RNA sequence: GUGGGAGAGGGUGGUGGAAUUCCCGGAGUAGCGGUGAAAUGCGCAGAUACCGGGAGGAACGCCGAUGGCGAAGGCAGCCA
RNA sequence: CCGAGGGUAGGGCCCGUGACUGGGGCGAAGUCGUAACAAGGUAGCUGUACCGGAAGGUGCGGCUGGA
RNA sequence: CGCGGGGUGGAGCAGCCUGGUAGCUCGUCGGGCUCAUAACCCGAAGGUCGUCGGUUCAAAUCCGGCCCCCGCAACCA
RNA sequence: AAUGACCC
RNA sequence: UGGUUCGUGGAGCCAUGGGGGAAUCUGGGCGGACCACCGCCUAAGGCUAAGUACUCCGGGUGACCGAUAGCGCACCAGUAC
RNA sequence: GAGCUAGCCCUGGCCAGGGUGAAGCUGGGGUGAGACCCAGUGGAGGCCCGAACCGGUGGGGGAUGCAAACCCCUCGGAUGA
RNA sequence: GAAUGCCGGCAUGAGUAACGAUAAAGAGGGUGAGAAUCCCUCUCGCCGUAAGCCCAAGGGUUCCUACGCAAUGGUCGUCAGCGUAGGGUUAGGCGGGACCUAAGGUGAAGCCGAAAGGCGUAGCCGAAGGGCAGCCGGUUAAUAUUCCGGCCCUUCCCGCAGGUGCGAUGGGGGGACGCUCUAGGCUAGGGGGACCGGAGCCAUGGACGAGCCCGGCCAGAAGCGCAGGGUGGGAGGUAGGCAAAUCCGCCUCCCAACAAGCUCUGCGUGGUGGGGAAGCCCGUACGGGUGACAACCCCCCGAAGCCAGGGAGCCAAGAAAAGCCUCUAAGCACAACCUGCGGGAACCCGUACCGCAAACCGACACAGGUGGGCGGGUGCAAGAGCACUCAGGCGCGCGGGAGAACCCUCGCCAAGGAACUCUGCAAGUUGGCCCCGUAACUUCGGGAGAAGGGGUGCUCCCUGGGGUGAUGAGCCCCGGGGAGCCGCAGUGAACAGGCUCUGGCGACUGUUUACCAAAAACACAGCUCUCUGCGAACUCGUAAGAGGAGGUAUAGGGAGCGACGCUUGCCCGGUGCCGGAAGGUCAAGGGGAGGGGUGCAAGCCCCGAACCGAAGCCCCGGUGAACGGCGGCCGUAACUAUAACGGUCCUAAGGUAGCGAAAUUCCUUGUCGGGUAAGUUCCGACCUGCACGAAAAGCGUAACGACCGGAGCGCUGUCUCGGCGAGGGACCCGGUGAAAUUGAACUGGCCGUGAAGAUGCGGCCUACCCGUGGCAGGACGAAAAGACCCCGUGGAGCUUUACUGCAGCC
RNA sequence: CGAUGUCGGCUCGUCGCAUCCUGGGGCUGAAGAAGGUCCCAAGGGUUGGGCUGUUCGCCCAUUAAAGCGGCACGCGAGCUG
């Protein structure tokens, strides 16, 4: 069947990227967290040009 | 006069159509004076607050002239009168001999090539617009304003008018399409005829689909729901209500009246 | 054919007054309606009776006849 | 080839019969009421419409086969 | 089986809970009006209160046991 | 303000 | 209405959202309703070290662990997955 | 968290081939004028049969499966909500 | 030593199940330490509206080559999408960015919010939409619309040359639009050819022949030709297009009415360039040479594509902005702009390979999911259907034998034909086309493919229409008539309704429980009630704001009912809602009669009665397509029976019409009648309706239904009642090799006994040790800390005239 | 109750006897034939259909007869649902 997954780059970007979780309060938190924790990436890398 | 059919399909044999023999050769609008993009979306920043909106045929907004006060004094030719998606009447292309182009919502008994003007001056014939006060009482008018220099706001709808019924001091009794009693201000305008197009409440709409083309998307019976959804959600295999009936945030939808006691409005209206 | 005559003959548009009912203002009380007699009903929350204003529908008094017109059914305020 | 007839399929008309059901005719002395005939005690009769155990009542228009 | 309501003249009903008096309508009977019947009018008669037990000075009435009558309930399996 | 068993 | 031990209590004091609304030393607040006396303070502007808290970091010590323990990680771990 | 799912908004795409033949137009006919009736044309429809496509009706299989919804046969819709 | 404990290790089942579509394999030759599995050849089978090819997304080195096989591959492996190394992705014209705007996002001004933040005209961002200049070939082991070749374009900048009032983010024009059906002419694509070109080939009885086989194309500027799209020309007046305007608009006169003329597309043709089969010979994993000086011509079919902004009809009435044309303003008119021509300049990012899949989403080389374009030939009425088949790509990464049961998938059957069963569930019958022929009923459309029939191949003869062609041959479409041949059989294969009668429910197409319910549930047109006068009601939000709506009573919200036909009675006592400037009660507040505490007093401070005080409630009314409700007991007719009639109690009123043992009937298989040999079902009735009933509608209704019930015909393996055959497993051999479960075990029957159903205790009885194929009766067999039931002062969802609050409204 | 799957049918059986049939017998108000009724006896047999989920039962056509009951209302690691 057609399962949950169905990658899209620019749907990732836009909504996991860098520049919206520091759009919001809620979202800078989670990279003040991630940080504080050493994760290595920040948010999802995303690919392509 | 209404477009009817043989019953060559089930729902085709109720079905009817408006007559449009009085939309004049001009079937496609006029740029310039209108169309603006339309902006369907049935709700506001976020959320449905009308349930029950969307799909239905896109439409182009033709942008009407509602205060016909600007061209004072200057007559127009009617040009054309053509269908207009988003309201029930259809609308009147005039001809300004100012070279201006507008519509006006198009009253019944209006003809092409016709005179039409707005002002103090102006024969009262169908199709002009004057200030309440110069109009003869009795005489029954539309797209009247409700406070000058607003806008026509009364009488619109297809086949709809209201009637002069008398006077006092500054102001004007009106008894509008409702049948109620209004004071409205003597230098309000509003426009000589009825609207037209008054076939248009017999109109049987004939099947489902056709109410979607209008984008009226299905309404569903607060019986059919749950106790979650509806104060009529449940029980069991049918039920009569239990309780007086209501909508679903809980208020009486049989006979409890709804508008403001302490309107300022108040001291201005005479009926139902 | 020419020239005239009477008529509530028909269709459409417009319009007048008397009256009933309801609304509004005034003034005004203790009952009004109704019948064979009553009761139901309306009325001290201001009724009936009276005056002023308004809305609205319907039917046209006197003329009027035991009259006129129409093929019948039927046709009656006035104007075109 | 056609062809009596037999077979199969579906219609048409007519006759008989059927639980039950509708009203009708007729049958000396059972029941309820009073509708009509005298202004029949609400003039009657009438087409239509509604209502009522039943005659019947009432609304609307009509007739003299009533004053 | 459980529950709670009910049996009163010839008919249909009151009267009980706040115990001592049984009342309404119809019907029955006698008389009147009428030629007669009904309607109407005047008089009159009529009730072991389902049975059994006692509580009381006194039970239709209060309390128990049965008997018919009516209504409800009998669910999860 | 109703009614008058049957036949002659 | 909040704060204080104070939960409407005899309920003050301190703060304040609403209404009313003064005084300049013979002026004002407080000492638990209130009034008298006796006292204590000077509201409606502001700043002010030190003693105090903490431990990302450096050092020292351990009747603390010794790789299923000790930090999740003694090992290129917030990694692989 | 709406990259699954539900709805709506903007912008694109897709729907073999067959049937049936509404209005309308045209001609003839009828009448005082009509209504209407015949042809012919015309090509309507949440119309029909049937692929893609969208479904999931009945049965059988599958049941530590090929598959945490699958497979075969059969079936609904398929210019429209 | 136990916690279905935690982490790790190893056991048992067990050499067991399995090794992932039943499209299928065989052999010969290579390489190699080692070949069913790698390379090559020959034969076979499978796909072919794909299982072929081209894009997009996603993936991200998987592409190519060399060396390799520990692991990864369900076996093997010399092979690989695997390990090691090296190579490979070339653009002014393709796509995206130095262009535009959509929803939406962001957001100056501005508005709002305890803070965080929420809004928000302009602007900005935002694309499979608009705008925009490349076609055909050749080359690499791997890239090419990118390199190269040929032919053809576009932008800037600087020059010269010739024109003109030039000139904006500003005015206007344009861009610019739906659905369905469509004409003319073209192209794509395909079929035929006695014509042209070509290596070759006569087989096995015959054929040296208009014989077989193969191929007869592609691009191409200007200029032409053929189609077709766009569009009127003047002159005045002018107040509108938010300054101006010569532009547009409006008005008035003239000339066209036409594509005549300007243009602008498409298609043919074109200077020229390129390609160019079979077969044959080779040595590649693969390509190379020759065939060739290849030929490159004529007919026919023909689009869904092109001319494109074409045409007609219809209602539901069909984006925006830039580029582009024109108009002018500030300015400037040595500037500037247009046209031609030269020279110069032309950046950034993507480009490999997979891409219906072993490289993407599903833990897997997973039978599942994945948008767009091309998708040839023959026939079958058509087609993207079906059978075979080009091109191309596969034989699905375990094999070899065997020929038991049993299972799956499949084929047939005597006689009988639903006797099977909850049910004809399943399976059969039926089946395409042409032609006859079709009932009740009906809303006049339908029912209808009703039902039921007949025709269907091939040969020869005659004959009618069209299309392309000149009015003709041919080639291509539709027909008609007459003889005649063969078989059991002519839609000879594959694709392709079983039918009817009669009820229930719902009118109908639709929707729904993704993953047990597709329904009589939901929706639906339509009906009614009610709210809402517009800063509407209502909804969302603390607000701003927004939806409703750029709407205005023929409109918008809420409610029920649910096409349509005939209808929808009575009760307003209770509850709800609506209407009542009286009255009763009613809080803060006003008012202070009067009383209290302290003071020597002035005073200061407390309580506090009249009376004045809203909504709400009470009270008076109305209102049923508002919540709701719509009775009992006795008696009575000249055979009985029954009761039109009567009495009496109670209610707010006592159920009308129409239905009725029903999706509703307990007693109950009610009782009659019908179908049957026989009928708790079904149909028609009766009415004693436990417990129908009129918009939670009542009674009906043509049509419709993968809904639900009853019947009959047809046909059958459903059955009497089985039998045989087929293939895939099962079985044996080689390779790989799990699982839940598991206190330990040396694990028999009976009758007893025991916590009341014993392999384990008693007595007896039986029984050599160990496996393999099978069947499931027992191990109270596995699986899931029972779902039901109770328990817990456990928890949730839901309701209300439960309590208490809150939002909201007054 | 850290689970003993619960009606009916089907398939396969097996056992008790308080025997439905067949065999043996006593009494009969047993003429014969056919019955009644008791005792001995289970070795074998114990039909096919209509209705209902049905068990049961009622019918239809038969028969020598159309037996009653146990086996977790025998039997779902055997099927059905
Ligand atoms: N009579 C003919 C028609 O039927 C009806 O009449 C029938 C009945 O109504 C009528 O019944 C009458 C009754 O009305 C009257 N008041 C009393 C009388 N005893 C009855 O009489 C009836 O029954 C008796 C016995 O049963 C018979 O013997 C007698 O013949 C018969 N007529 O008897 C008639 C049967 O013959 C209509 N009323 C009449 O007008 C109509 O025309
Ligand atoms: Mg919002
Ligand atoms: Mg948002
Ligand atoms: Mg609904
Ligand atoms: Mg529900
Ligand atoms: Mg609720
Ligand atoms: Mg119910
Ligand atoms: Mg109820
Ligand atoms: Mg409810
Ligand atoms: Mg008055
Ligand atoms: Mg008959
Ligand atoms: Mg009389
Ligand atoms: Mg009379
Ligand atoms: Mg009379
Ligand atoms: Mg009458
Ligand atoms: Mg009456
Ligand atoms: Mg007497
Ligand atoms: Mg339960
Ligand atoms: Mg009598
Ligand atoms: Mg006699
Ligand atoms: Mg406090
Ligand atoms: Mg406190
Ligand atoms: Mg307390
Ligand atoms: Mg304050
Ligand atoms: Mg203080
Ligand atoms: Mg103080
Ligand atoms: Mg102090
Ligand atoms: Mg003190
Ligand atoms: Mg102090
Ligand atoms: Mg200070
Ligand atoms: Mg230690
Ligand atoms: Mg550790
Ligand atoms: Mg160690
Ligand atoms: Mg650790
Ligand atoms: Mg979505
Ligand atoms: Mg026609
Ligand atoms: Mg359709
Ligand atoms: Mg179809
Ligand atoms: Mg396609
Ligand atoms: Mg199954
Ligand atoms: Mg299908
Ligand atoms: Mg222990
Ligand atoms: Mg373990
Ligand atoms: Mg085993
Ligand atoms: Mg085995
Ligand atoms: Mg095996
Ligand atoms: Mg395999
Ligand atoms: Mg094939
Ligand atoms: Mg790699
Ligand atoms: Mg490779
Ligand atoms: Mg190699
Ligand atoms: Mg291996
Ligand atoms: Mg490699
Ligand atoms: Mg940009
Ligand atoms: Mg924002
Ligand atoms: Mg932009
Ligand atoms: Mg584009
Ligand atoms: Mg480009
Ligand atoms: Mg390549
Ligand atoms: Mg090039
Ligand atoms: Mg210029
Ligand atoms: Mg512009
Ligand atoms: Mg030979
Ligand atoms: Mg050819
Ligand atoms: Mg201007
Ligand atoms: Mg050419
Ligand atoms: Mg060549
Ligand atoms: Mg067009
Ligand atoms: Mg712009
Ligand atoms: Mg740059
Ligand atoms: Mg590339
Ligand atoms: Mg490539
Ligand atoms: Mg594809
Ligand atoms: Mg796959
Ligand atoms: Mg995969
Ligand atoms: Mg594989
Ligand atoms: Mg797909
Ligand atoms: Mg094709
Ligand atoms: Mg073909
Ligand atoms: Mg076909
Ligand atoms: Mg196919
Ligand atoms: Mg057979
Ligand atoms: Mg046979
Ligand atoms: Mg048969
Ligand atoms: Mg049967
Ligand atoms: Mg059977
Ligand atoms: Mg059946
Ligand atoms: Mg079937
Ligand atoms: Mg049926
Ligand atoms: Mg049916
Ligand atoms: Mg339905
Ligand atoms: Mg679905
Ligand atoms: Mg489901
Ligand atoms: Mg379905
Ligand atoms: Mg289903
Ligand atoms: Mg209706
Ligand atoms: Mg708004
Ligand atoms: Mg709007
Ligand atoms: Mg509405
Ligand atoms: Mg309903
Ligand atoms: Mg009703
Ligand atoms: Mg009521
Ligand atoms: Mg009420
Ligand atoms: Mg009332
Ligand atoms: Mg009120
Ligand atoms: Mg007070
Ligand atoms: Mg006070
Ligand atoms: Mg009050
Ligand atoms: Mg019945
Ligand atoms: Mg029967
Ligand atoms: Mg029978
Ligand atoms: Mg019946
Ligand atoms: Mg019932
Ligand atoms: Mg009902
Ligand atoms: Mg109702
Ligand atoms: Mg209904
Ligand atoms: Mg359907
Ligand atoms: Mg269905
Ligand atoms: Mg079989
Ligand atoms: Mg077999
Ligand atoms: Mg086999
Ligand atoms: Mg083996
Ligand atoms: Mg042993
Ligand atoms: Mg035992
Ligand atoms: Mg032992
Ligand atoms: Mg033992
Ligand atoms: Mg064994
Ligand atoms: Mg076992
Ligand atoms: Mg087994
Ligand atoms: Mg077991
Ligand atoms: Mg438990
Ligand atoms: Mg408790
Ligand atoms: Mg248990
Ligand atoms: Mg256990
Ligand atoms: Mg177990
Ligand atoms: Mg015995
Ligand atoms: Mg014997
Ligand atoms: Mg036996
Ligand atoms: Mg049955
Ligand atoms: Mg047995
Ligand atoms: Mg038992
Ligand atoms: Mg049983
Ligand atoms: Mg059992
Ligand atoms: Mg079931």
């Amino acid at each position: 069947m057609k399962r949950t997954w169905q990658p899209n780059r620019r749907k990732r970007a836009k909504t996991h990227g860098f520049r919206a979780r520091m759009r919001t309060p809620g979202g800078r938190k989670v990279l003040k967290r991630r940080r504080q924790k050493g994760r290595w990436r920040l948010t999802p890398a995303v690919r392509k040009r | 006069a209404v477009k009817k059919f043989k019953p060559y399909t089930p729902s085709r044999r109720f079905m009817t159509v408006a007559d449009f023999s009085e939309i004049t050769k001009t079937e496609p609008e006029k740029s310039l004076v209108k169309p603006l993009k339309k902006t369907g979306g049935r709700n506001n920043q976020g959320r449905i607050t009308v349930r029950f909106r969307g799909g239905g045929h896109k439409r182009l907004y033709r942008i009407i002239d509602f205060k016909r006060w600007d061209k004072v004094g200057i007559p127009a030719k009617v040009a054309a009168i053509e269908y207009d998606p988003n309201r029930s009447a259809r609308i009147a292309l005039l001809h300004y001999v100012d070279g201006e182009k507008r519509y006006i919502i198009a009253p019944d008994g209006l003809q092409v090539g016709q005179q039409v003007v707005a002002g103090p001056d102006a024969p009262i014939q169908v199709g002009n617009a004057l200030p309440l006060r110069f109009i003869p009482v009795g005489t029954v008018v539309h797209a009247v304003e409700l406070e000058p220099k607003k806008g026509a706001k009364l009488a619109r709808a297809a086949g709809t008018s209201a009637q002069i019924q008398g006077r006092e001091g500054d102001y004007v009794i009106l008894r509008l399409p409702s049948g109620e009693l209004r004071k409205v201000h003597g230098e309000c305008y509003a426009t000589v005829g009825a609207v037209g197009n008054a076939d248009h409440k017999n109109i049987v709409l004939g099947k489902a689909g056709r109410s979607r083309w209008l984008g009226r998307r299905p309404h569903v019976r607060g019986a059919a729901m749950n106790p979650v959804d509806h104060p009529h959600g449940g029980g069991e295999g049918r039920a009569p209500r239990g309780r007086p009936p209501a909508s679903p945030w809980g208020w009486q939808t049989k006979g409890l009246k709804t508008r403001k006691r302490r309107k300022p409005s108040s001291r201005f209206i005479i009926a139902r």
